[PDB]
């Protein structure tokens, strides 16, 4: 469906503009009529972009009630019901079980819907923000009249006006331009003027004169042009449609959790039906053989899991918000962590995107400036004489002027009124030499001749502000060879000297290494005007030339560049060191693209490409191996005739991948390529021609600061402070959570086996139920909560950021190795320990272990008010009962009381305690609140009714002591092992 | 003692719930004090 | 295979044999343990057995015992219950001054076999004849059930005494040595007919207090036969039986304890 916008566009740019007129039925003078107009808005239909059909949240809230677990309490649930009808008609029963755990199993599915519901949201605008890029009215000539109307009433063919400040309501032809200039970022991500006129002036279209796109604005000049393309058909209507048709897809963490829900839903199903078999070969009623199914389905169900990982997810966005990175979708979290590929956007990402001073040539010299924001870097020169002379040239040759009312903020950041390379300029001298404006008081500005097409440079005339001369200075600045040619004498270290071939050629050798740089160079010159030549009163003509312009002093060059923000080149390393592979892909030239690249480390050093090996070697391209060139640059024009394998060979041979003047469905087609490899990606951008990229990627991050809307609605996580380094904590926290959501899983797992154990010992024995339905739910749902979401705040065990990122296809969250450890090992020590409990508790009220066996028949006879115990005494119904509840109490405070040990042990998966410490304040919260729930639960009066829990002795609490301790050392004994050999026996078996 | 012998088939659970409330109080406001050490 | 290679698959099989070897051998200590802290004759704990319960022989379906006397296999359910619990008060059961002892043929005091010791042989136990149990095949109209005090070792039932006013005022009171049960309904549409040790409406303090099964086999706890010749047919009857005493009481929840709760209806 959205195959066809993934391609590049095709146009009628090179038509003439009367042939153009033909294609539209349009006049080129008069426009349209007003008939013809109208006409053709009811063919073509409105200027207008619709928003792509979105599923209810109806649907949504339900989707999630039918998910494995859901699925086997709401079997749980009727089944409860089911047991209570056949009651309600057989054997009046005026009890309430089965019609109320039935009420509270519902609410536990509709409970836990929500969570999972809060954890799958999709915030998304996209269609919106594009929405917001029309303007509301738009300016046409109909019937040789203009006049203002509904941009949604455009059509194509009519004849548009636009001028400095409006929007471009549709795609438009240009066939009339003065002083015309347009900011293309919407499709480049680069916020410099554009000029357009009505000459075509490239075969591309996204990069010829002659058209003016909508979703961008004029900036300055006055255009006249007719409409090619309306609503969404326009180049960036179409990009808004695959950006918000493109579809979502499930996140890494989405697919973990499906994963065990379907393991642990087949334990369930198989122990539930297996048992459920096997009770009725030992001929029990099928009134009964529900009843126990009943209870297996919550024995096997963790109840209170879903709403864990929800939680802990949670509760790591808030740090995270903490550190000025929000988090739209709460699966987010963790994708950072998974990644393996990132591709980046230059500009205003990698980029601050402004245009600063990066080196000074002068004194035969190359000094280099500070770039970063804040000024981390060191002083370059003040003492030269010389640069005194060149710092006054660029504050005096310089139109450049800051805004009212911003000496708040920091200059580097204050808006400024002029092009790029002046307010750079500007930025420059103000920070090293203070203000500017003073400087530009002291030497009055007579006459200038501002920088010409023709003329490649600008000068200007001031008087000195030197009391002992108070005489005419002459400054200009413009194209270093230009420059050049209108010097005899250069300013060295304060004193003039003659222009020999020697400084000649050191200025082309400095030229061009900065040049190679990627940086924009200037000449800067000076000219003291002789004062009997010129006397105070001399008026000075800027329109011919009344004063020499020839013969001049050299003073310097200067280079300038939009560099990386300071945190950048770091945090490059830093993911690259995580083993993460980081691609450039921008909408900016190649020279700029590569330069960057190098600064932040995408390309290290020493990697070249195929041109590079070419060029050094002086050999043609053709006669290079490409299998030696581990980098690379792809130009957007080359890249559209590739087809996608090409693209995956580009992709699989090179580590160091630049993909430079690509449009924003090039950067989804470059996503795509790395997911389809099987990489899990990340996207970092902050224009609108980021957003199909950021919506296909796995996690895409925005810019919050510098970031258009539109990118911000296509990402998963913004960055509220442009901080980069926020990556890097993001893919650290990412690895953090994950294994801390093993830890919370095994720990709630664990306590699945002692709630199972007691109703097969109950089918297979005959024995007294040791542990209730309600029980198994104060537990999962009530006791192991806190301690179960604490472990998300588990510090690192190892140097996370040292290891490679995780495959999402062999590392699973829940794995063999967690079961047999939470299952088959520590599960079965708790199950014992609460079965200990419960003989004891029947022991000591004479029941001993040995008459226990094939009891339950007289046990839960109702009409037995005397069954004998090993002692002889006889027991009424409910008097067994009181004690058999007690014996629910216990067991369940057993669970808690080996849990202890669990929710230590889990605190680790390699590491012992003794290492890692007990320094979560969370976890040790979760101890005290669980037991204090449990004494609560156990000494409360009335919960005996509610809940049916007892009341109990001081020494049934130490029941499970000995057995809490066993797994304490069990697993202390186990990870001592894991460390003692990397090898793998235990490792392989049980390392989660 | 001999026929005197009540003691024997009682038991104060209403002090125990007593105490064991006060411990689970205890415990939880102790909780609170850990956890608050920096929120 | 599924996991792992056959070397595996085994390596995987000889822990978890060692492995819930120990684990079983370890539960098993820790239940040796707990039995080694607990007597023979005594159990630990027998607040929740405290206040004695009273149950009968008719197997109720629901607290109910409906039937029709016009009807032979009506009532031969309940006769089969009732016929369990006599069959164990024969004569022949009872032979020889071992294990079994002549008591009073009159309500007497409490008798103290020494302490819960083994430093003597079988506690010997008081004889009771069925044929203490006037008019009861049984009523095949009119029930003739038999009530009975649930068994608790040291235990001395003590009656009430005379002091105040009480429910069948003062009536054959043996306020020394008698733990009296009245059944009652208001409603008063039956005929109360109460048989016992020595003709009473109790149970004899004699045979009090029980020593337990390992100390006290073959021991047998007196029985209060109880017949409704009740003058009214076809409609169920909501009759309490209550026994009174310092150590007797009752629960809203436990209706077994110390009472009972028959549903009689002779639909005939
Ligand atoms: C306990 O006493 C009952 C009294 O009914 C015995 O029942 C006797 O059963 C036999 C054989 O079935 C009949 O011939 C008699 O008529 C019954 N009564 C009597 C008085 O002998 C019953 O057998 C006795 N049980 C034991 C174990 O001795
Ligand atoms: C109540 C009692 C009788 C039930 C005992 C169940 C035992 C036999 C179960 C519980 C957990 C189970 C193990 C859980 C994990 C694994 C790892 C997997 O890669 C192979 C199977 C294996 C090794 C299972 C084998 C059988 C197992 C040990
Ligand atoms: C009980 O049986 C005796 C004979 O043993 C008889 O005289 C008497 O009438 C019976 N009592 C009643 C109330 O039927
Ligand atoms: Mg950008
Ligand atoms: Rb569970
Ligand atoms: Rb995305
Ligand atoms: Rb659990």
């Amino acid at each position: 469906l959205d195959e066809l916008k993934k391609e590049v566009s095709m146009d009628d740019h090179k038509l003439s503009l009367d042939e153009l007129h033909n294609k539209y039925g349009t006049d080129l003078t008069r426009g349209l009529t007003n008939a013809r107009a109208k006409e053709i808005l009811a063919r073509d239909g409105p200027n207008s972009l619709t928003p792509p059909p979105t599923t209810p949240e109806w649907i949504k809230f339900c989707r999630q009630l039918f998910g494995g677990f859901s699925i086997l309490l709401w079997i749980g649930a009727i089944l409860c019901f089911l047991a209570y009808g056949i009651q309600a008609a057989t054997e009046d029963e005026p009890a309430n079980d089965n019609l109320y755990l039935g009420v509270v199993l519902s609410t536990v599915v509709i409970v836990t819907g929500c969570f999972s519901y809060y954890q799958e949201a999709k915030s998304s605008r996209i269609m919106d923000s594009f929405k917001n890029m029309v303007p509301q009215q738009a300016l046409v000539i109909r019937d040789g009249e203009k006049s203002t109307i509904n941009a949604e009433f455009v059509v194509a063919g009519d004849l548009v006006e636009v001028k400095g400040g409006d929007r471009i309501p549709a795609d438009l032809r240009i066939i009339s331009a003065h002083g015309c200039k347009v900011d293309n970022s919407s499709l480049t991500g680069e916020s410099e003027p554009q000029t357009r006129s009505p000459e075509f002036s490239s075969e591309n279209p996204l990069e010829t004169r002659n058209i003016a796109f909508f979703s961008t604005n004029c900036v300055e000049g006055t255009a006249r042009g007719v409409v090619v393309y309306t609503g969404d058909r326009t180049v960036m209507g179409r990009i808004a449609t695959l950006a918000s048709g493109l579809e979502v897809g499930r996140t890494p963490i989405a697919i973990e959790i499906e994963h065990f829900i379907h393991i642990i839903t087949g334990v369930a199903v198989f122990l539930g039906v297996s048992f459920f078999i096997l009770s009725l070969i030992l001929g029990y009623s099928w009134l009964e053989a529900v009843i126990f199914l009943i209870g297996i389905i919550v024995a096997n169900v963790p109840e209170g899991l879903l709403a864990t990982v929800t939680v802990c997810l949670t509760l790591t966005a808030k740090r995270m918000a903490r550190k000025n990175c929000l988090v739209k979708n709460l699966e987010a979290v963790e994708t950072l962590g998974s990644t393996s590929t990132i591709c980046s956007d230059k500009t205003g990402t990698l980029t601050q995107n402004r245009m600063t001073v990066a080196h000074m040539w002068f004194d035969n010299q190359i000094h280099e400036a500070d770039t970063t924001e804040n000024q981390s870097g060191a002083a370059f020169d003040k003492t030269s004489a010389t640069w005194s002379a060149l710092s006054r040239i660029a504050a005096l040759c310089n139109r450049a002027v800051f805004q009212a009312g911003q000496d708040n903020v920091p200059i580097l950041k204050r808006s400024v009124a002029g092009d790029a390379s002046e307010s750079a300029l500007l930025k420059c001298i103000e920070l090293c030499c203070g203000s500017v404006q003073g400087m530009r008081d002291r030497n009055p500005k007579i006459v200038e001749i501002p920088f010409n097409s023709t003329n490649k440079y600008q000068l200007s005339i001031h008087e000195n502000e030197k009391s002992s001369e108070s005489r005419y200075l002459l400054v200009m600045k413009g194209a270093p060879e230009r420059i050049l040619d209108r010097c005899s004498t250069i300013l060295l270290n304060g004193a003039e000297e003659p222009l020999k071939e020697d400084m000649k050629e050191a200025f082309q050798n400095a030229y061009l290494e900065l040049g190679g740089l990627g940086e924009r160079v200037l000449g800067f010159c000076h000219f003291a005007l002789p004062e009997d030549k010129y006397n105070e009163g001399y008026p000075f003509d800027a329109d011919e030339p009344n004063f020499p312009t020839t013969d001049l002093c050299f003073v310097g060059l200067m280079a300038m560049i939009d560099p990386p923000r300071a945190a950048v080149p770091d945090a490059v390393g830093k993911c690259r060191s995580a083993g993460i592979k980081v691609i450039m892909v921008t909408g900016d030239h190649p020279i700029t693209a590569k330069a960057i690249a190098k600064g932040v480390g995408i390309i290290s050093e020493g990697n070249e490409t195929i041109e590079d090996i070419a060029a050094r070697l002086n050999i043609p391209i053709g006669q290079v191996n490409p299998r030696d060139a581990k980098a690379c640059v792809v130009h957007g024009s080359d890249l559209k005739d590739l087809s996608t394998e090409v693209l995956d060979d580009i992709l699989h041979y090179h580590t160091e991948i630049v993909f430079a003047r690509t449009s924003p469905q090039q950067k989804l087609i470059i996503v795509e390529g790395c997911q389809r490899q099987g990489a899990i990606v990340a996207v970092t951008g902050d224009g609108v021609n980021d957003s199909p990229a950021l919506k296909k990627a796995d996690i895409g991050v925005a810019m919050g600061i510098s970031g258009s809307d539109v990118s911000k609605q296509a990402a998963d996580m913004i960055l509220l402070d442009d901080n980069f380094a926020s990556i890097v904590t993001g893919v650290e926290e990412g690895r953090l959570i994950f294994d801390n959501l093993k830890k919370s899983i095994a720990y709630t797992l664990t306590s699945n086996i002692p709630e199972i154990t007691p109703f097969l010992v109950f089918i297979i024995g005959n024995v007294p139920l040791p542990l209730g339905t309600v029980t198994i739910l104060c537990i999962d749902l009530g006791t192991d909560m806190v301690p179960a979401i604490s472990l998300a705040y588990e510090q690192a065990e190892s140097d996370i950021m040292k290891r490679q990122p995780r495959n999402p296809k062999t590392d699973k969250l829940v794995n063999e190795r967690l079961i047999s450890m939470a299952y088959g090992q520590i599960g079965m020590i708790q199950a014992l320990g609460g079965f200990f409990s419960y003989f004891v508790i029947l022991a000591e009220n004479g029941f001993l272990p040995m008459d226990l066996i094939g009891k339950r028949v007289r046990w839960d006879d109702r009409w037995i008010s005397d069954v004998e115990d090993s002692f002889g005494q006889q027991w009424t119904y409910e008097q067994r009962k009181i004690v058999e509840f007690t014996c629910h109490t216990s067991f369940f405070i057993s669970i808690v009381v080996v849990q202890w040990a669990d929710l230590i042990i889990c605190k680790t998966r390699r590491n012992s305690i003794f290492q890692q410490g007990m320094k979560n304040k969370i976890l040790i919260f979760g101890l005290f609140e669980e037991t204090a729930l449990a004494a609560f639960l156990s000494y409360c009066p009335g919960t005996d009714v509610a809940l049916r829990m007892y009341p109990l002795k001081p020494s049934w609490w130490f029941c499970a002591f000995p057995y809490s301790l066993i797994i304490f050392l069990y697993d202390e004994m186990r990870r001592f092992i894991i460390r003692r050999s990397p090898g793998g026996w235990v490792e392989q078996e049980t390392y989660y | 003692e001999g026929p005197d012998n009540d003691e024997r088939f009682t038991y104060d659970y209403y002090r125990l719930r007593v105490v064991g409330l006060i411990v689970a109080a205890v415990l939880c406001v102790i909780g609170i004090i850990i956890l608050l050490a920096g929120k | 295979f599924l996991g792992r290679t056959g070397s595996s698959w085994f390596k995987i099989f000889l822990f978890y044999l060692i492995f819930y070897g120990c684990l079983a051998g370890i539960f098993i200590g820790t239940i040796q343990v707990l039995l080694l802290t607990l007597s023979d004759f005594e159990p630990k704990y027998q607040d929740r057995v405290a206040p004695p319960g009273l149950s009968h022989a008719p197997y109720a379906i629901k607290t109910e015992i409906s039937f029709s006397i016009s009807n032979p296999k009506s009532y031969e359910s309940f006769v089969k219950s009732m016929h369990k619990l006599m069959d164990l008060y024969n004569e022949s059961s009872q032979a020889g001054n071992s294990p079994f002892e002549d008591c009073s043929d009159t309500p007497a005091d409490y008798i103290k076999r020494g302490d819960l010791d083994d430093s003597q042989g079988q506690k010997k136990a008081c004889r009771f004849s069925r044929m203490w149990l006037k008019n009861c095949g049984y009523a095949e109209g009119k029930p003739c059930v038999v009530a009975k005090l649930n068994r608790i070792i040291g235990f001395y039932p003590k009656p009430l005494k005379n002091t105040t006013d009480l429910p069948e005022e003062l009536q054959a009171n043996y306020n020394q040595y008698v733990l009296p049960l009245r059944c009652a309904a208001r409603e008063k549409i039956g005929s109360i007919e109460y048989f016992g040790l020595g003709g009473y409406a109790g149970f004899p303090l004699q045979y009090y207090p029980y020593y337990g099964k390992r100390l006290q086999k073959k021991y047998l706890q007196p029985l209060l036969a109880i017949q409704f010749t009740n003058l009214t047919q076809n409609m169920e009857l909501r009759i309490e039986c209550k026994v009174y005493g310092e150590n007797i009481d009752y629960s809203e929840k436990d209706r077994f304890r110390g009472r009972f709760e028959v549903k009689i209806e002779v639909k005939s």
